[PDB]
């Protein structure tokens, strides 16, 4: 998930938007 | 925009910046 | 533990510390 | 809610815990 | 992405996130 | 400038991008 | 509450949150 | 000490209270 | 080095940077 | 003290150094 | 003053503290 | 540069002053 995606690997700000309400 | 590694509290500060008013969830267990 | 005055990103950083890998929701008004 | 109470007023860490998963 | 209220160090942290390894200038008035 | 606009007013991430290298 | 690794400035921000009014000491030399 | 306890190893918020004045 | 306006956690983060592994005390009033 | 002076007024890094160990 | 490793956003927060009014540039590509 | 100097290796606050405007 978000950790595996944005931390262990890298992630874009657009992917982080996936986790907005 | 650019990528990179965001870990620990840096990840939730990035969520805060991105989402702001909308709110977000942070679920490391998924 | 003491009472806190927590605005902006500082609120989310405190949630991260308090909740950890249990995770959390950030749900502001409006 | 909590976001407003912590910022406009004050809140405890025990109150913040209520937003844990 | 949402609008931001960004003061002090928080502005520079947002620039870091937005610009990344492209880098940035921080140029306040006075 | 931006430093003042973000703090006194509000600004977007798209505006901040203008200060990227 | 939960555990985890707190390093560098993250450790003193955690102390600040925990201790607040009371103050704290940060002594990495011990 | 605190570094060895909360950084190299992990630590609880209650242990961090050990370092309050 | 320039003069600083430092509140809350930001004061402790500045102490961490200035003092480093020499360590520091954080002693607010009351 | 310093906590109040930095926040209510302004302070220098050289002043902050006085709270080093 | 003291040394140590400053990485990611910690480096630009240190620049902010050091430079403040003067502004700074952060160029990881150089 | 600054990354190689202050991150991969260590750096002083005086070196960071090199990057002020
Ligand atoms: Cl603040
Ligand atoms: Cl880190
Ligand atoms: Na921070
Ligand atoms: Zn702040
Ligand atoms: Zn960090």
């Amino acid at each position: 998930g978000i950790v595996e995606q944005c931390c262990t690997s890298i992630c874009s700000l657009y992917q982080l938007e996936n986790y907005c309400n | 925009f650019v990528n990179q590694h965001l870990c620990g509290s840096h990840l939730v500060e990035a969520l805060y910046l991105v989402c702001g008013e909308r709110g977000f969830f942070y679920t490391p267990k998924t």
